[PDB]
């Protein structure tokens, strides 16, 4: 079907992901799955 | 009221007793009205509202779709606005700083200037040498991308193959993301509340 | 049944619109406040050209700024290094999985991890508050 | 448009205090123009910087310190998985679960204090 929020969200982590100057929100680091679970359990 | 005005009183030659029971029998009385309905053509009768009305609906559709490709449309290529007006921001605040700085040292000496001044600077030459020297730079900027790049080198190639590949199936993960991602902003919005119904707890 | 939803779509779409309207008249004005407040931080390029002309025609010297003109590069210096730092996380973001980027595989990743990390807050922002109830 | 919203009340809110270290800048100096005195701001704001800065560096250690402990592990990196996907998700669906936990946690524990003041 024809959507557009995961395409926001997707957006919004990838537009998250990079840069910029704005005195301290740095891009981070993705991890996923393996290292992610323990991620998460911590 | 006018409701009630014409469903009684029965319709088109319609049967008093039928009639009644359709209104009983109705499942849903306000979005709906007991209307007689009269063999064949009538049933092609209705179709044809019913195409009538499908396009209609379709359209509307198409109406709201549009207003959204707009609010769209302007909102992606506007985050440019934002950004800019960010970046101005820092270095306006760059400039700011800097007039603010030499309003302090032109009226400013006068060589009056200590006190808390080195406290300032107390603090200034911490972080600042902190910083240098040593330790930090060398080693580690570089440990990292000496380092890097060696990574990058060694996991081109085993790669190589492996061998497609799962891309694929990636459609929905998808999906079941973006019901995880309303639950989050829930939970996020309502911390934030209770922390709200919690400053008040400055009681 | 289709029809209700059509409606809560008219809805709730031309609120978005009072959205963005609003939204966007908004940028006009935060980016006019960046005309105006830039023009004068100069027109204070008088104030302050006039202060230096008044002040060279004095005894002499000036001095203890120079403490200042480090504290600005000090300060401005580690702005240089986010960026290095930032120009670093990129590319190691990118050494990561080949044959089409543009898959959802590392959509659902990154998506993944935003969530996990807006979870993350949620949680001791929550603890918190938790925390914070001690005093009470 | 939501998060939209979120990227002006930060461009406001800056916008705000840079309109005025600029203010606390002009007309201070523009008294000092007449002559008069505005400064001991600085020293306030420019210390308020370090305190700034200060935080900002233990975040680039903090991140610096990330790094390696994730290139280290990327080192470890390198080899098959859609079980694992749902193993993530299943265990999401807890974690959203007890996180719920402690945010009804909180929040009726700051309702019991709103309670108590009245």
């Amino acid at each position: 079907m024809d959507t557009e929020g995961f395409g926001e969200l997707l957006q919004q982590a990838e537009q998250l992901a990079a840069e910029t100057e704005g005195i301290s929100e740095l891009p981070h680091v993705e991890r996923n799955l393996q290292e992610i679970q323990q991620a998460g359990e911590r | 009221a006018q409701i009630k005005q014409l469903l009684q009183n029965p319709p088109a030659g319609v049967d008093p007793i039928i009639w009644e029971q359709a209104k009983v029998d109705n499942p849903d009385s306000e979005k709906l009205i007991p209307v007689p309905m009269v063999g064949f053509k009538e049933l092609l009768r209705r179709l044809k509202v019913q195409d009538q009305m499908t396009k209609q609906h379709q359209t509307r559709l198409d109406i709201i779709s549009e207003d959204i490709s707009e609010l769209q449309k302007n909102q992606t290529t506007s985050v440019a606005k934002i950004a800019q007006y960010k970046r101005k921001l820092m270095d306006l605040s760059h400039r700011t700083l800097q007039v603010l700085i030499k309003q302090e040292i032109q009226r400013k000496s006068g060589y009056a200037i200590q006190a808390d001044e080195e406290q300032l600077r107390v603090q200034l030459d911490t972080i600042q040498g902190e910083l240098n020297a040593p330790t930090q730079f060398k080693g580690r900027l570089n440990e990292l991308m000496s380092q890097i790049r060696m990574q990058n080198h060694f996991g081109a190639v085993r790669s190589e193959e492996r061998y497609y590949i799962d891309a694929d199936l990636l459609r929905e993960i998808k999906q079941h993301l973006k019901q995880q991602q309303e639950g989050l902003s829930h939970l996020i919005s309502i911390i934030k509340d209770d922390l709200e119904d919690i400053k008040l707890v400055e009681h | 049944e289709n029809g209700e939803k059509i409606t809560s779509l008219h809805r709730e779409v031309e609120k978005v619109k009072l959205d963005q309207k609003r939204l966007d008249q908004e940028l006009d004005f935060i980016l006019s406040q960046q005309k105006e407040l830039e023009d004068l931080l100069s027109p204070l390029e008088e104030l302050v050209k006039e202060q230096s002309g008044t002040i060279y025609l004095q005894h002499a010297d000036e001095e203890r700024e120079k403490t200042y003109k480090l504290a600005e590069n000090i300060d401005a210096q580690l702005k240089r290094m986010a960026q290095d730092l930032k120009d670093i996380i990129e590319h190691l973001n990118t050494s990561g999985a080949p044959a089409d980027t543009s898959d959802p595989l590392q959509q659902i990743c990154k998506i993944l991890n935003a969530h996990m990390d807006s979870l993350q807050w949620i949680d001791q922002n929550s603890a918190l508050l938790q925390r914070k109830v001690e005093e009470v | 448009i939501q998060r939209n919203t979120l990227n002006i009340d930060k461009l406001k809110i800056e916008t705000a205090q840079e309109l005025k270290n600029a203010e606390i800048a002009l007309r201070t100096q523009k008294t000092p123009p007449g002559l008069q005195h505005e400064y001991a701001a600085p020293a306030d704001y420019f210390r308020i910087l370090v305190q700034q800065f200060e935080v900002q560096l233990q975040q680039y250690r903090q991140q610096i310190e990330e790094l390696e402990n994730h290139l280290a592990t990327q080192a470890n990196n390198s080899h098959i998985t859609p079980q694992d996907l749902s193993m993530a998700m299943q265990k999401i669906y807890q974690t959203f679960v007890a996180l719920a936990a402690q945010l009804q946690s909180i929040h009726e524990n700051v309702k019991v204090l709103k309670e108590q003041y009245l």
